RNA sequence: GGCCGCAAGGUUAAAACUCAAAUGAAUUGACGGGGGCCCGCACAAGCGGUGGAGCAUGUGGUUUAAUUCGAUGCAACGCGAAGAACCUUACCUGGUCUUGACAUCCACGGAAGUUUUCAGAGAUGAGAAUGUGCCUUCGGGAACCGUGAGACAGGUGCUGCAUGGCUGUCGUCAGCUCGUGUUGUGAAAUGUUGGGUUAAGUCCCGCAACGAGCGCAACCCUUAUCCUUUGUUGCCAGCGGUCCGGCCGGGAACUCAAAGGAGACUGCCAGUGAUAAACUGGAGGAAGGUGGGGAUGACGUCAAGUCAUCAUGGCCCUUACGACCAGGGCUACACACGUGCUACAAUGGCGCAUACAAAGAGAAGCGACCUCGCGAGAGCAAGCGGACCUCAUAAAGUGCGUCGUAGUCCGGAUUGGAGUCUGCAACUCGACUCCAUGAAGUCGGAAUCGCUAGUAAUCGUGGAUCAGAAUGCCACGGUGAAUACGUUCCCGGGCCUUGUACA
């Protein structure tokens, strides 16, 4: 999982919409077509480490990136294994 | 106690269809041991050249044999035998029969 | 090798579901969430208070956390150990004002996780599992438990490249579907090797 | 050494030395171009690309300060990755942070926290301000802010050839062994082998066996057709008010939309065959010879998959196969090839008007009515919070000519830049798009791979990975083929029976 990006993990999410949950409506009429000018644009990039185009949405449990899914919030093997020990309500083998 | 009872209805009838295959073959080689509850207090085989393989069988666990012999046996297993005409269905009537006048009155 | 996990096929047959809460669409990963902090937990105080199951529904902004156990008696502690404190964890870490419920199953020698990891508890009392194997297969023999299938993992003895092992007993007719297998691996931690355990415990036809 | 012999030779017949064996029969299995059996888009009939080239991809090869890796006989390679400006990053450094990113553990103060200058590329950092809430029986604290100090936090780090769990394949193949029974001194066989018959150890007659458990089957999801259920957000047979819009009564009706019953069993008859099952026809229906597809992978051989997901016996770098920030690349091609889409045209650049689908998508929303953008797109954004509303009702199909199989009027490239969209962030490495630009290509050699009915295909329609990156991936709509002699060969087998000094 790369044990150290459950360091990297709270670090990269959580100050993301902690910064950008209101800051991005303190300047949400500049630099769309409302009228354009650069005090918003040092507004906008005067720090850099806050980004919510940062987060890849990496698994709950044990946190590995890759075959993540949208509603379960769990990833490929886990999503299996919830599914398996019962972990997860409703969930049957797709079959039609 | 699915055939003494009604309760053979269950299992519906695509299953129950193989079900009487055993239906027609329990009861075929298993006639006069469903009334058993020993081990045969006697041995009686009638004819020596066709269940030679069960006289082999019965010979070797000790229990005394009321057979009949043919011409042209291997006759030396059952110790208490006799050589009469175990061919000819007319003839082998004529000792089963016989036997069986007197087996009622056997148990005393 | 080549199978599936015989509760992940029958969730959907007449084997019920350990744990059915509902919910909607953007809490639906947070409460499966909150159920798994609390499974993860649970083992680590009843582990050796004879553990079954753990259950868990959403009525009402609470769970109903309806544990299944077999020994019940070291389960409530002083009377009154366990009734809040088993509360005090779900309310904050799980987010989830709730209750608590305990609930005895019968026949401690016959549920999953008990024929697993009661040879774990003698797999780590480390007798031989020759000795262990056939009569902890004969337990479920002698209690009913209509057929058993008992594979014991490897690095067994002295060995570093070892075998797998069986003792299939009665009837297990696991890949028919209509046939309730309580089924639950465990693990035990000897030095040398992970010896596994895989149960099939067979409760009759439905 | 005689001895016989013209000799060539024969007979008679040692020892030193050297090895721990040399051998016979025998039941399993091994290999062999022993041999046979039955099936399988196996091959053959049948039908298309691929390999040539427009062209996507990685494996590549060099290029790169790095182009991280895994995978790699078929099963590595547009399915690890279901996704690369950063993150991911496992890769490289510019900047750096060392009790740390974060946790166990205590100390000692600060309530945390809140605004702001400053300087930086941002970390980090000059910091000031700001507050001192709450438990508070005011000693202490909840809990972080903060270092000092330490056990030591940390390592997508090594062999799945150490093993847990998961997993590719043989393989939907029909195979695999046990309790009792006896043949035999036993190793072992009989159970499993014959008659055939099936998708099949499926089933019956003969069984040297009786018996069972694993496995094929059926249990199950589904649709191909009913009744009952009961009228929203969806329908109008019938009846009407109708301002033809179920619009409004009404009717649960046509039908759509989900709960829950039937019926299918070679059942029935005729015939085949031993009179056996199995099967050949008939009837019926929407359905007949496991209705059909899914789902479901026995013992296992495969040092194969993931030690980089967690787990993980053993090894390891710990001011670090670390940590901590800006930033770059994983997208160089100069191209071999593994798999795809667009073409090369008995209809393409065009414009036109009828026609109608399922599957579904949505509050960090779908986004209309509108107004508007040359298109890309800007503003207006009801409603639906979801059979209401939005997303989005569309395609070959037709009514019409165009235009003549010509490298263009087929084709689509290559080189340049307008107008916004996205994201702080795309020039290198974002696409959609107004206009001119008009390549390669006339069906692709050797050949290869693929497929038996709504079938190869040939056109419509969404989903996810998703800040914005679909040719594909995962699912649904329409039109509708060519046909099957066969086991010759090949592949893939297996079973039933032959010979070897090969474990």
């Amino acid at each position: 999982a790369k044990q150290s990006m459950k360091a990297r993990e709270v670090k990269r999410v959580a100050l993301a919409d902690k910064y950008f949950a209101k800051r991005a409506e303190l300047k949400a009429i500049i630099s769309d077509v409302n009228a354009r000018w650069n005090a918003v644009l040092k507004l906008q990039t005067l720090p850099r480490d806050s980004s919510p185009s940062r987060q890849r949405n990496r698994c709950r449990q044990t946190g590995r990136p890759h075959g993540f899914l949208r509603k379960f919030g769990l990833s490929r093997i886990k999503v299996r294994e919830a599914a398996m020990r019962g972990e997860i309500p409703g969930l049957k083998k797709a079959s039609w | 106690t699915q055939s003494q009872d009604g309760t053979f209805d269950k299992l519906t009838k695509k299953e129950a269809l193989m079900r009487t295959r055993e239906l027609e073959k329990l009861e075929n080689s298993l006639g006069g041991i469903k009334d058993m509850g020993g081990l045969p207090d006697a041995l009686f085989v009638i004819d020596a050249d066709h269940e030679h393989i069960a006289i082999k069988e019965a010979n070797n666990l000790g229990i005394p044999v009321f057979a009949i012999v043919d011409t042209n046996s291997d006759p030396d297993g059952v110790d208490f035998v006799i050589p009469g005409n175990d061919d000819a269905i007319r003839a082998v009537t004529l000792y089963l029969g016989a036997v069986a006048a007197t087996v009622r009155e056997g148990r005393s | 090798g080549q199978k599936v996990h015989p509760n992940g096929i029958r969730l959907g047959i007449v084997k019920p579901w350990n744990s059915t809460w509902f919910a909607n669409t953007k809490e639906f990963a947070d409460n499966l969430d909150s159920d798994f902090k609390v499974r993860q937990y649970l083992t680590k105080e009843l582990a050796k208070a004879s553990v079954s199951r753990i259950v868990i529904e959403r009525p009402a902004k609470s769970i109903r956390v309806t544990i299944h156990t077999a020994r019940p008696g070291i389960v409530i502690g002083k009377k009154g150990e366990d009734v809040e404190k088993l509360r005090k964890v779900v309310a904050d870490i799980a987010g989830v004002p709730a209750q608590i419920n305990i609930a005895e199953v019968r026949k401690p020698e016959l549920d999953a996780k008990l024929v697993a990891d009661s040879i774990t508890s003698q797999l780590e009392r480390r007798v031989m599992f020759r000795r262990a194997m056939k009569r902890a297969v004969q337990n479920a023999m002698r209690l009913g438990a209509k057929g058993i299938k008992v594979e014991v993992s490897g690095r067994l003895g002295g060995a570093e490249i070892a075998r797998t092992e069986w003792y299939r007993e009665g009837r297990v007719p696991l890949h028919t579907l209509r046939a309730d297998i309580d089924y639950n691996t465990s693990e035990a931690h000897t030095t040398y090797g992970v010896i596994g355990v895989k149960v099939w415990i067979f409760k009759g036809e439905i």
